[PDB]
């Protein structure tokens, strides 16, 4: 279990972790508030 | 078993079950086992038959061989094959597979608590043990199951008399049977015309005199043992009891497979379908009188042709045991 | 025979987070980038990890049962895709009106445009994979049907990820376990594929033949019967078939002609459908299956009877041949990438072989008027046996490097091959000069003369003629075939031959495939670009271990940059640069035949039918007068149909329009790897690393230019995902836009 | 569609000589004829294991599908 929590802390997966978090975020920014052009 | 003078023979795995023919406790949990397998096929195949069974369409027309020997002995069936109750079928077909669950039980206690001979055994199961040598404890098993055997035809002919009563052909209707034979020059004709039988209370009294010559055929294994001549003209070893077992069964089989193909009465044409002709092309093969849709046979032909191809190998296989009885090799050619 | 090793590995996370660990020089971590690299490209090399080769083969046998695991997954996905997300059951009432589409994209930041009307009021992407064609032919009604093969997928595949943790980590099977291909081949041809033609044929039967039979009829779809009502009452399968009162007697007495209702030579196609009689395919199915059951008993086992493959070998000596093949049984039970390279040569053939037999032959329903479908279905199955055919160019040479043992070759068929590859190679050298000349300046050349206003003077069937003339004999050979060479054969075996046109839905399901002047100079295109990617594979798999310029490639390596920039320069010699140059070749081979596919289809097959008959084709039969030229190819192929790719912006296809630009992107990003080199990018990233140093955030892990090896492959990489998303992208818009 | 009849002697007399044909034809050609799984009685079958009695019942089986559809189908039978 210990060797496991290093491979999901390796630097694919938690580049994949993060850039799943960061789209994540923008998609459902962009679901409840869309077609922001501007401020 | 005969090993002839080896005497101490390693039978591998495709002849492993000639291993318990000399251990007493192994025997019985072998043929408990059958017991039970043919008690499950008896209850299984009863209401296998009963699900795949349509009441407007005739039961020998249907691939049925359950059903139609439960009808001929008067359950399930009004007037005419109609079969308008079929409950007492599931109930036998169920109690069966409960009898085959018991006999499962103890084909698997004989395997493990008891031990492979019974002579380990103290008390009445001391009592139990068997070999092949002393001929009085294979005439005490001879005498109680021709005891139970003889019951089997009491208990049969106490349904055809008592309660319930069994099927005519003519007059399609379920007899109870009040007035049943009794006289033996009238039972002793049917030598030769035992195939043609079309009374009812000619079979049940046939059947009396079955259930009691077999009650006293078993009193008298059970009081007197084989005697010197019956020991010099037969081997008493494994595989010879067998092979007199075999032959009989055999002979039992093609007896019934001719009842099968041929009479009206033990087989009514309104539940197995109509008589049969004995056909022999390269075999003695029981042909259907009337032609029927699709390749389908009647149950009828089912039951004589499957009968009469069991009683030949099990006649086969009589010589096969009975040749390594009486000490031919099967290596030698 | 059965021999396995109990629990070699054990099952823990230890080497889960230690990356590298398989290989010695990746074990001490990191110290510059090139080690992530090496990290990938090390990690299925099992031959470079272990030197055991009893280890090599456990590892490869578990890791198939993980890539089976994959395919499940992604077998389930498109049967749960095709029960939750698709108009399966719209249109298996309306094959000819509705569109199929499985995939429905979520509606955010204007993606849900993609969401066309696809008919019957669904809303998705429209799908060209041929799932609902090929579910129809499986008798597949219901979406619980479907789903209930999305959820045996993934069983299948959970069984498969615990097959590969048993096969490594508990029972892994002994070397003489897998070096008995013997009896490998006798349970693969007889148990694999001769049981799968069997079930197959047995399924066909049962369930293809009696729903398409009731579809066919006008029966709807929620009033078919279900499977198992044919197996459960047989009444309902006699009303269909009459032969099946008859049972299994004529199939055990050999009276097979009662069987054959269902079991016909029919050929031709269903006219209702367009696809193939499934009456043929079931009597394929099970005579495929005779034959390859039968083929399954010819190699010895342990019952004595049966053929050594070595005594095989070692018979077929000849006089041009020396020792002949002595020694190949021990190179191809020792050497896993040798046998590689005979497998990927024919998988990727037989996956060639599959797109030119699906669209001339449509085994289908309606796969034959969806001109998308039959589109992609050529040209997915093309480009996948290309890359195996590449492959086996590879491994090829891997083996050449690493496992030709010189010892137990002598004066065999390898070493006879190493001992004129001079004679080899310059023969196929100039065979391809001489095609290119004959084929791509027979382009020149007409291309000229039309510049020059000499229609005349051109090689065409207006002026002077190249007809392909053993083709056109081939083609009229199987036009008579049925009731003279075929007689038992009621129609032709593919419409494209000659004879009749197919409509099914006013629409052309196969024609005539008339082969003209601009069929031959294609075929000689096909035939010299083939050629040269035979010729640089094979250059690679002869020339891995030494040449006249480089004596010793072996003790470099099969991946290796160069020997240098001496003798002149001996840049790409090595075994894996010659798969570098055939994947271009490759591209360029297979590009010309699905463009050779997707104009002579819609120049000369596809398009509407009139009702007394006539056929009016989708680009109005343009080959024969414009496929001649290469000027006919750039406007009247690529400028004329990517109309559709590029005014689709706006509409359901505007994905494939900004895919169309997508590879166009990856196609010139690639040649950023291609033409520049790894010694600019070195001195670049120190500058870069001068500014990270400046601002204290250079990295420990220090940063590296990619190798030469990797620049060329990141550079194949990208060129073959420009170049192909491009061409998925053109052939989809357009397929989809016409019909 | 080619002929074909149903079973009868005649049928049966053809398979049993077509794998007559085979077994010596695997009496004569089989290199391995006792290797492995041996019969019950060596005698009466030319020394023959299982796999050798089965595999030269299966080619007379193959030889008496293809002998006797081709007959059929040449109207012989
Ligand atoms: C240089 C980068 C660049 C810039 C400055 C932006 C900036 C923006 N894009 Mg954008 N975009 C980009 C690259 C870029 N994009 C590329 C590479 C793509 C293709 C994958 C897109 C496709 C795209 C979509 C489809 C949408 C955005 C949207 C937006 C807005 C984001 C609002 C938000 O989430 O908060 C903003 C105007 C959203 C918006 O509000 O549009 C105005 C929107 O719907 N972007
Ligand atoms: C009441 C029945 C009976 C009894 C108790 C015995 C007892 C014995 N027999 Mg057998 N024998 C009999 C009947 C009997 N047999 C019959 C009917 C045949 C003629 C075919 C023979 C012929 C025979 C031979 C050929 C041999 C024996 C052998 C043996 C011994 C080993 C058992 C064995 O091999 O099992 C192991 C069981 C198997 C490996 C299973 C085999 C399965 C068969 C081949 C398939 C049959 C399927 C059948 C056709 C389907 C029926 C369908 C249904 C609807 C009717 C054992 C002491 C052996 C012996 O004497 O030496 C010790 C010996 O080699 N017997
Ligand atoms: C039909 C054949 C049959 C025969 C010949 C035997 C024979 C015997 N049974 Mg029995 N038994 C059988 C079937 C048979 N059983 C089945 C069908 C079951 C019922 C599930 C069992 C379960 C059983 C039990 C539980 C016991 C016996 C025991 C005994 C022994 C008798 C001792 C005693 O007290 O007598 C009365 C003897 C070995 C006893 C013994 O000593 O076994 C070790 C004992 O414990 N039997
Ligand atoms: C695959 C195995 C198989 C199957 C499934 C059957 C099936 C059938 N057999 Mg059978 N048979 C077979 C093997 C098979 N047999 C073999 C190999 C033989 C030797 C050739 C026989 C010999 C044979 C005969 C002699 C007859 C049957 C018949 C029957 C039918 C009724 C059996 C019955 O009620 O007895 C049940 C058994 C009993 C009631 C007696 C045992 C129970 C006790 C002793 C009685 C009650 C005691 C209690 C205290 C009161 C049944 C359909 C009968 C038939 O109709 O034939 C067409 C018939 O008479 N069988
Ligand atoms: C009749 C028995 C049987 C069958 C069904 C197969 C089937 C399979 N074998 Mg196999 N094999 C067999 C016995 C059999 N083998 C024996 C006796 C040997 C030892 C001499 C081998 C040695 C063996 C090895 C060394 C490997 C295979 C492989 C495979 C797969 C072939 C490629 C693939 O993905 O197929 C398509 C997949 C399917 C059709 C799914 C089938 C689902 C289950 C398994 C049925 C396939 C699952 C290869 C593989 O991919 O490993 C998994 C592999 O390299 N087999
Ligand atoms: C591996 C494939 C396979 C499987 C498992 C089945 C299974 C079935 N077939 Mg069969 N069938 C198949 C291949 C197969 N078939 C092929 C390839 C043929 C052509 C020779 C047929 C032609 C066929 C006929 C003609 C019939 C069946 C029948 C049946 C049933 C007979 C069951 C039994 O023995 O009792 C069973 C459901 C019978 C049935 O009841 O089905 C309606 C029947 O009439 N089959
Ligand atoms: C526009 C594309 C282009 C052209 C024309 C060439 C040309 C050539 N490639 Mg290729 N190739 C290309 C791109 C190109 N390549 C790219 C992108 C790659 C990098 C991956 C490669 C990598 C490469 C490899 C790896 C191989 C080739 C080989 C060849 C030759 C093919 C056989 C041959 O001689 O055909 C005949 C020649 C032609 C078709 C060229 C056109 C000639 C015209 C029709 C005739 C012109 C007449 C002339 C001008 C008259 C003289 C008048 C005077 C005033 C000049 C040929 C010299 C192969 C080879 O050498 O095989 C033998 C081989 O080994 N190529
Ligand atoms: C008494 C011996 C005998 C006779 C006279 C026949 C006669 C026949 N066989 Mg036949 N056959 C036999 C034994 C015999 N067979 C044997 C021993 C085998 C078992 C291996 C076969 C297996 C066999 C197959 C596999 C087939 C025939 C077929 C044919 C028929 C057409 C053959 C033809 O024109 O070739 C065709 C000529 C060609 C040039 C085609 C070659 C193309 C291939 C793919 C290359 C013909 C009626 C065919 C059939 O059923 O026709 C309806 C067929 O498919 N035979
Ligand atoms: C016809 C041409 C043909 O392929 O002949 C094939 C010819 C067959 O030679 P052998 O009779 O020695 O072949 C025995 C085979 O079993 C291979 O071992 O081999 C060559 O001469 C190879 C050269 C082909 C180069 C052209
Ligand atoms: C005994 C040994 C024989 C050795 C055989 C070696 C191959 C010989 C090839 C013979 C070539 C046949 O010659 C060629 O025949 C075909 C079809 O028959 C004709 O082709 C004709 O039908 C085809 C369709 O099938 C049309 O596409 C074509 O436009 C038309 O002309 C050609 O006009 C003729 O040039
Ligand atoms: C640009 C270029 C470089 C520089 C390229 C480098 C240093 C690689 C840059 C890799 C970056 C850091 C990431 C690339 C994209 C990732 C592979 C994507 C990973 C997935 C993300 C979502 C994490 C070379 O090293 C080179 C070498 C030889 C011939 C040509 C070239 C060449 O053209």
């Amino acid at each position: 279990m210990d060797g496991l929590k290093s491979f999901l802390s390796t630097a694919p997966v938690m580049i994949m972790a993060l850039l799943t978090f960061t789209a994540g975020i923008l998609i459902e920014f962009n679901r409840f508030y869309p077609d922001l052009l501007f401020h | 078993m005969q090993t002839y003078g080896n005497d101490t023979v390693q039978y591998e795995w495709w002849a492993g079950n000639a291993r318990f023919a000399d251990q007493s406790g192994l025997f019985i949990a072998a043929h408990v086992a059958q017991a039970a397998l043919t008690a499950f096929w008896a209850g299984a195949f009863t209401l296998f038959e009963i699900s795949r069974f349509d009441p407007t369409q005739a039961m020998g027309d249907q691939g049925l061989i359950l059903l139609p020997h439960l009808a001929t002995l008067g359950w399930g069936v009004g007037d005419g094959g109609q079969i308008v109750d079929t409950y007492p079928y599931f109930v036998i077909g169920s109690i069966h597979l409960i009898a085959s669950a018991v006999l499962g039980a103890g084909a698997l206690f004989h395997t493990l608590r008891a031990p492979a001979d019974l002579s380990t055994l103290k008390g009445q199961g001391k009592k139990f043990h068997f070999t092949w040598e002393n001929p009085q404890q294979l005439g005490i098993i001879l005498g109680h199951h021709l005891l139970f055997l003889g019951a089997g035809a009491l208990l049969l002919a106490g349904k055809a008399m008592y309660w319930g009563g069994l099927y005519d052909a003519t007059t399609q209707t379920v007899r109870l049977v009040s007035q049943p034979t009794l006289d033996p020059l009238v039972i002793y004709g049917y030598q030769t015309h035992f195939a043609s039988i079309s009374s009812l209370e000619d079979l049940v009294g046939g059947h009396i005199f079955v259930g009691f010559l077999l009650i006293g055929g078993g009193i008298w294994h059970i009081l007197v043992p084989p005697l010197g001549w019956a020991k010099k003209v037969l081997l008493f070893s494994g595989e010879a009891i067998l092979s007199y077992s075999l032959g009989g069964i055999a002979l039992a089989g093609f007896v019934a497979a001719y009842f099968c193909a041929v009479n009206t009465l033990a087989y009514p044409p309104e539940f197995y379908g109509p008589p049969l002709a004995i056909k022999l092309g390269i075999f003695p093969y029981f042909a259907d009188t009337v032609e029927l849709p699709m390749h389908a046979h009647t149950s009828r032909a089912w039951l004589a042709n499957a009968h009469f191809f069991l009683a030949f190998f099990f006649l086969q296989g009589h010589l096969w045991h009975a040749l390594r009885a009486l000490g031919f090799d099967f290596k030698r050619v | 025979k059965v021999s396995v090793d109990n629990n070699p590995v054990p099952t823990s996370f230890e080497k889960w987070g230690k990356p590298g660990h398989f290989d010695r020089t990746l074990a001490r971590g990191p110290k510059t980038t090139t080690w992530i690299w090496n990290l990938h490209a090390n990690a299925h090399d099992f031959d470079s990890q272990t030197s055991d080769l009893e280890d090599v083969s456990r590892k490869i046998f578990s890791a198939h049962f993980g890539h089976l695991a994959v395919v499940f997954v992604w077998l389930s996905g498109m049967y749960f895709h095709g029960a939750k997300f698709s108009n399966y059951e719209g249109w298996l009432a309306d094959p000819t009106h509705i569109k199929p589409s499985a995939q429905v994209v979520w509606p955010i930041v204007g993606q849900g445009i993609l969401n066309g009307d696809v008919g019957g009021g669904f809303h998705g992407i429209q799908i060209t994979s041929g799932l609902f064609y090929l579910w129809r032919a499986s008798g597949f009604t219901d979406s619980y049907q479907l789903y209930c093969t999305a959820i045996g997928g993934l069983v299948m595949a959970a069984l498969m990820l615990f097959a590969g943790w048993f096969h490594y980590h508990v029972k892994a099977p002994k070397l003489e376990w897998f070096q008995n291909v013997e009896s490998m081949m006798n349970h693969h041809l007889a148990g694999l594929l001769g049981l799968g033609s069997l079930g197959w044929a047995g399924h066909q039967i049962h369930v293809s033949m009696p729903i398409n039979k009731l579809l066919d009829a006008g029966v709807a779809p929620k009033d078919i019967p279900l499977p198992h009502e044919f197996i459960l009452e047989p009444s309902k399968m006699a009303e269909l078939y009459p032969s099946f009162a008859q049972g299994l007697t004529p199939f055990f007495t050999l009276n097979w002609g009662v069987y054959s209702d269902f079991l016909t030579f029919k050929g031709g196609l269903n006219p209702v459908t367009g696809g193939l009689w499934l009456s043929d395919t079931a009597h394929h199915h099970l005579a495929i299956a005779v034959l390859f059951i039968i083929a399954g008993h010819m190699y010895r086992t342990n019952w004595g009877i049966g053929h050594s493959m070595k005594e095989i070998l070692e018979a077929h000596k000849g006089p041009f041949t020396g020792e002949g093949h002595k020694g190949l049984y021990e190179i191809l039970t020792t050497s896993w990438h040798a046998q590689l390279a005979i497998n990927l040569a024919l998988l990727g053939s037989l996956t060639i072989i599959v797109a030119q037999h699906m669209y001339a032959m449509p085994p289908y329903p309606y796969q034959a008027i969806d001109y998308a479908t039959q589109l992609s279905l050529f040209t997915h199955h093309m480009w996948i046996g290309g890359f195996l055919i590449v492959g086996a160019g590879a491994h090829g040479a891997i083996f050449m490097v690493r496992d030709y043992d010189p010892a137990k070759n002598v004066n065999n068929l390898l070493d006879r091959m190493l001992r004129h590859r001079d004679a080899i190679i310059s023969h196929l050298n100039w065979v391809c000069i001489f095609l290119g000349f004959h084929s791509f300046g027979l382009y020149i050349h007409n291309d000229t003369m039309r510049a020059l206003g000499r229609p005349q003077d051109m090689f065409s069937d207006t002026a002077i003629q190249l007809q392909p003339i053993f083709a056109q004999w081939v083609q009229h050979l199987h036009t008579l075939a049925p009731g003279a060479t075929a007689p038992n054969a009621l129609a032709t075996a593919s419409y494209a031959f000659g004879g009749e046109t197919i409509a099914v839905a006013g629409k052309v399901a196969m024609m005539p495939i008339t082969l003209g002047t601009a069929d031959f100079m294609v075929h000689h295109i096909h035939a010299f670009t083939i050629h040269v990617t035979a010729l640089i594979l094979l250059k690679g798999v002869l020339y891995a271990r030494s040449s006249r310029l480089v004596p010793d490639k072996a003790n470099l390596g099969f991946r290796f940059p160069c020997d240098g920039p001496g003798r002149g320069g001996t840049c790409q010699v090595s075994g894996w640069d010659h798969v570098f140059l055939g994947l271009f070749w490759m591209y360029n081979s297979l590009s010309i035949v699905i463009f050779h596919f997707s104009w002579k289809m819609q120049s000369d097959v596809w398009g509407t039918v009139s009702p007394d008959g006539s056929v009016t084709h989708v680009t109005l039969g343009n080959f024969a007068q414009s496929a001649i030229t290469i000027n006919g190819w750039l406007r009247d192929f690529l400028w004329a149909q990517a109309a559709n790719v590029i005014n689709s912006y706006g509409s359901a296809l505007s994905a494939y329009g900004i895919m169309f630009l997508a590879g166009h992107f990856v196609f010139a990003f690639s040649l950023m790897f291609l033409f520049s080199g790894r010694g600019y990018w070195q001195e670049l990233i120190e500058s870069i690393v001068w500014a990270h140093n400046k601002l204290n955030v250079a990295p420990a892990i220090q940063p590296r230019a990619l190798s030469i090896i990797q620049g060329r492959a990141v550079g194949v990489a990208h060129y073959l995902l420009g170049g192909i998303v491009t061409t998925w992208a053109f052939f989809l818009a357009r397929s989809l836009s016409i019909g | 569609v080619p002929a074909t009849l149903s079973w009868s002697p005649k049928v049966a007399g053809v398979m049993i000589a077509c794998n007559i044909l085979a077994i010596a034809f695997g009496k004569l050609t089989i290199k391995q004829q006792n290797v492995g799984t041996p019969m019950p009685s060596s005698n009466f079958f030319g020394g023959f294991g299982l796999g050798a009695v089965l595999g030269t019942a299966s080619f007379g089986h193959i030889l008496g599908a293809g002998v006797i559809l081709g007959l059929a189908n040449m109207g012989v039978l």
